[PDB]
């Protein structure tokens, strides 16, 4: 054919069942800050609900602070998904996902206090760069293989990968952060969301869908992190869309006929033929030949040498993010929308 | 010929 591996297999479900514990645990039974306790100092990211700023603790520690505006989530889905992101933040806990370290609420404003990765998000280094080489992206995938088979065994989707939501921390490695989409799903889910480029068919067509779609973004953000481009590519969104159905990938002539297998294998309109959607689950991907090379115990211990470490010059250091247009946080003197976020 | 910058993800399609 083509020992150790099996052993592998079951070290992972001794891992997962032990990290379902844990989740549960902060999952059942989910205020903790306040705005003044904080200095506000650059917009790092913006949104059609508010901003990520960095924050400065008044203990000295730099956070990411995201501030969403109770009267801009407006929408019934807006406002479960935001309900979602907390308490999925308050329990999960992996080396590749953000740490949310406080959230809170006043008058106007919903709070998530999270760790600040200074390192930038992949969006910009892949556009400043073009597109990385396929040893440097099967790193990155490596990370996000992992994370996802982290959180579907706890039921949670993610539901929008991209590298605009994926943060390079000072050791190279990634942090998934972004959290807005991502919801515990036992079956199938049926909210038409996510981001246009990275949504699978059944998602577009409508269907109840379940963890698979994660695996097909899977698919667009390798694609795209070695070609530098996503393979469903237009500049409207309806355009977007009828690629995404057709799912006729067409791939850029120096991807290795490897890396042209597993994406055929994992952009496959047909789920009882997508990886990661089979009886053998995640091990499918895991054991590619594109991943041959990769030590998945390795890579999640933190022992691989990163591809490139982003450049510091100390705490708070905002260099490796674009810039915001920046406005001023405003708390009314009455209370918005109690009703709508009262378990937040 | 495709959207190059951010991509802003749609919470109600
Ligand atoms: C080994 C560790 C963690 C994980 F998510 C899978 C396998
Ligand atoms: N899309 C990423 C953006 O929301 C963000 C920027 C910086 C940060 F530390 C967390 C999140
Ligand atoms: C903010 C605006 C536009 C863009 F393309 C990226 C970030």
């Amino acid at each position: 054919g083509h020992a150790k591996k099996g052993s592998e297999q079951e070290s992972v479900k001794e891992f997962l069942a032990k990290a379902k514990e844990e989740f549960l645990k902060k999952w059942e039974s989910p205020n903790t800050a306040q705005l003044d306790h904080f200095d506000r100092i650059k917009t790092l990211g913006t949104g059609s609900f508010g901003r990520v700023m960095l924050v400065k603790h008044k203990t000295g520690n730099h956070y990411a602070m995201k501030i969403l505006d109770k009267q801009k989530v407006v929408k019934l889905k807006q406002i479960e998904h935001t309900l979602n992101e907390k308490r999925i933040l308050q329990a999960v806990n992996f080396p590749f996902l953000v740490k949310l370290e406080f959230s809170f609420k006043d008058n106007s404003n919903l709070y998530m206090v999270m760790e600040y990765v200074p390192g930038g998000e992949m969006f910009s280094h892949l556009r400043r760069i073009g597109r990385f080489s396929e040893p440097h992206a099967r790193f990155y995938a490596a990370q996000i293989v992992l994370t996802f088979e982290y959180l579907h065994s706890l039921d949670l989707i993610y539901r929008d990968l991209k590298p605009e939501n994926l943060l390079i921390d000072q050791q190279g490695y990634i942090q998934v952060t972004d959290f807005g989409f991502a919801k515990r799903v036992k079956g199938r889910t049926w909210t038409l969301c996510g981001t246009p480029e990275y949504l699978a068919p059944e998602i577009i067509l409508s269907k109840g869908y379940n963890k698979a779609v994660d695996w097909w973004a899977l698919g667009v953000l390798i694609y795209e992190m070695a070609a530098g481009y996503p393979p469903f590519f237009a500049d409207q969104p309806i355009q977007i869309y009828e690629k995404i159905v057709s799912g006729k990938v067409r791939f850029p002539s120096h991807f290795s006929s490897d890396l042209k297998d597993l994406l055929r294998n994992l952009l496959q309109v047909d789920l009882t033929k997508r990886f990661g959607n089979l009886k053998n689950g995640v091990n499918d991907i895991k054991n590619h030949k594109w991943f041959a090379t990769t030590d998945w115990i390795a890579i999640y211990q933190r022992k691989v040498e990163a591809p490139f470490i982003p450049k510091f010059k100390g705490p708070g250091d905002t260099s490796n993010f674009d810039d915001y247009e920046e406005e001023e946080i405003r708390v009314s003197i009455n209370e918005k929308c109690g009703k709508e976020f009262t378990e937040f | 010929a495709g959207r190059t910058g951010r991509r802003q993800a749609i919470h109600d399609i």
